[PDB]
RNA sequence: CUUGAGUGCAGAAGAGGAAAGUGGAAUUCCAUGUGUAGCGGUGAAAUGCGCAGAGAUAUGGAGGAACACCAGUGGCGAAGGCGACUUUCUGGUCUGUAACUGACGCUGAUGUGCGAAAGCGUGGGGAUCAAACAGGAUUAGAUACCCUGGUAGUCCACGCCGUAAACGAUGAGUGCUAAGUGUUAGGGGGUUUCCCGCCCCUUAGUGCUGCAGCUAACGCAUUAAGCACUCCGCCUGGGGAGUA
């Protein structure tokens, strides 16, 4: 859908330090497993108007992360891009 | 204002109900017509009030309550 | 992940064993996709509110079940029209 | 407006064009060039005359004439 | 069939603007008798006249009547002016109305029926 | 560094979206049964329907239609618009939250999606409704309208449609600023049995009166049309002509 658990999950790995709430690795990651989890949606439902609204805004704020990640960081940035596959 | 009407009522209820499993707190919420009592003289806030109506709306569908009744 | 309620009303002219089986095996159907089903209950013979084709009785059951959108809701929403003794059905969210 | 799009823009006035259209000689008797002349005169000649009517109270005939 | 002998009908009111069709029935129910306001007599402007309305009920009933029948029902739906005096002068025409019954069911926004007027 | 942003936990929150199914009263049509004589629209009616049953009835369905109340400044939305029920698998709502990387933010040319209705291409439906229409009043003429029926299409699939009163002709966000005074969800404190009952503080909106302010006036006025700020578009008399 999804909630913490796939969250807290996949945000077991990237946290600079593990009670972090910004360094977006980790939330990045969940905004990755959230996008396609509304994909999945949006090939159920092929025609409305919120999927698309809201991919948009939802891809667009991680894309935006990511530049943040390649400009905060220069490594990170690359390594989640070939790890996570997202925004490379 | 506003112009909604009696609560605390909920003295042994809340926060929300039912959906059904009461008829008689249900003959209460609103009209006995299938018309439904407006949320003006009804009471309970617009969450609980819509939840409870849309509750009732659904035991008209559910044949629990009569979309319309007669008389 | 969610959760997903289910009331359908099952006919006082049919056979009360018979759409007894025929309920569990509803119950069956609906839990058997991984449904988190929690009670199937007969609120028994009562006056029906207002009939549909001629049924002045009839017999309520309701499902709580705490499951994704594709156990149950997918499943039964036509396994509910393909069942025939029964007039109607309201699947729901688990929360009542 | 604000500082940006004044600046990818110039604030056109609304600059008015001659109600006469007083095109005066300019390049007309040479390749017919057609000319912004303001002279405040130019020759020529009415080749008809004319005479509309006024309507009430005032019948102040006035007469008019094509002119080149 | 014809005129179902029963003594407790319904008498079915109509009464349009340039109608009264009102007729007398059973619970089975079935069509027994009746009469237009403008069949009788009052026709144009006047088909729906409240005396027009008043006369046609005289027919219905009194064939509700000779069909034998003390107490009836009203279906009451053409909204007339006169219908209403119509069934004042049916109850005290011999006939024991108890349920007065104007019925204008509407649907739940029913398909959009002929609007323009 | 953090609150903004992030996201973090706890909740609260729903006509939001689109798909799917379920119901209902019933436009209309029509089955059956009864039943007239007229229905019919009017000035008269014509017509048009119709005596073999019209108009009407009661029993029965059909199709398609939008869903009787709620409904409200409820709400969602960015709007179009979004209300029968349900689910689909998601989009959004906020209270509190401070969880802590550490400005990650900003509106947004181009671009660009979404999107009343009609119309329409195609392929169906057509239940109404319905232009045109004609019968036909009316009157040489009668579509003029008052009829009767029916009518493209409305309605289903996608495009074209992208347009409107989509109007608040109040771009967005920011944060400040008397009040009274509600709401819609929150929360807290005390208050008391749940203070739910009260009050009050703000959370975030949506009120009415009104400080100041400002408007030609109108009025807003914490939700400013008061104060300021980055970012968009328009406007340039009328109209000529949104038309070429």
């Amino acid at each position: 859908a999804i909630s913490q658990e796939r969250k807290n999950e996949i945000i077991k790995e990237y946290r600079v330090h593990e009670t972090d709430t910004g360094s977006p690795e980790v939330q990045i990651a969940v905004l990755t497993a959230e996008i396609n989890a509304v994909n999945e949606h949006l090939r159920t439902h092929k025609k409305d108007h919120h999927s698309r609204r809201g991919l948009l805004k939802m891809v667009g704020r991680r894309r935006h992360l990511l530049n943040y990640l390649r400009s905060k960081d220069i490594q990170r940035y690359r390594e989640l891009i070939k790890s996570l596959g997202i925004r490379r | 204002g506003r112009r909604r009407k009696k609560v605390c009522y909920f003295t042994a209820n809340g926060i929300t109900h039912i959906d059904y499993k009461d008829t008689e707190l249900l003959k209460r919420f609103i009209s006995e017509r299938g018309k439904i009592l407006p949320r003006r003289v009804t009471g309970t806030s617009a969450k609980y009030q819509r939840m409870l109506t849309t509750a009732i709306k659904r035991s008209r569908h559910m044949a629990l309550l009569p979309y319309v009744k007669e008389e | 992940m969610r959760t997903y309620e289910v009331m359908y009303i099952v006919r006082p002219n049919i056979e009360e064993d018979a759409k007894k089986a025929l309920v569990e095996r509803f119950n069956g159907i609906l839990a058997t996709e991984g449904a988190e089903v929690l009670e199937a209950k007969d609120w028994g013979k009562r006056r029906l509110a207002y009939e549909i084709n001629d049924f002045k009785d009839g017999f309520y059951n309701i499902v709580r079940v705490k499951s994704d959108n594709n156990k149950a809701t997918d499943e039964f929403q036509r396994l509910a029209k393909i069942s025939d003794d029964i007039i109607r059905y309201m699947v729901i969210r688990e929360d009542e | 407006p604000t500082i940006n799009q004044l600046v990818r823009k110039p604030r056109q006035s609304k600059i008015k064009k001659s109600d006469s259209p007083a095109l005066n000689k300019g390049f007309n008797s040479k390749k017919k060039k057609f000319t912004d002349l303001n002279s405040p005169q130019k020759r020529g000649v009415c080749t008809r005359v004319g005479t509309m009517t006024p309507r009430k109270p005032n019948s102040a005939l006035r007469k008019y004439a094509r002119v080149r | 069939r014809v005129k179902k002998n029963i003594e407790n009908g319904v008498a079915h009111i109509r009464s349009t603007f340039n109608n009264t069709i009102v007729t007398i029935t059973d619970e089975f129910g079935n069509a027994l008798s009746w009469s237009s306001a403008g069949a009788l007599g009052f026709k144009g402007s006047k088909k729906s006249t409240p005396f027009a309305a008043q006369m046609a009920s005289e027919t219905a009933s009194k064939s509700a009547m000779e069909h034998g029948l003390k107490t009836v029902e009203v279906t009451v739906k053409g909204p007339g002016p006169g219908r209403e005096s119509a069934i004042r002068a049916l109850q005290s025409a011999g006939l024991e109305v108890t349920a007065i019954r104007d019925v204008t069911p509407v649907p739940h926004n029913g398909c959009r029926p002929p609007k323009r007027r």
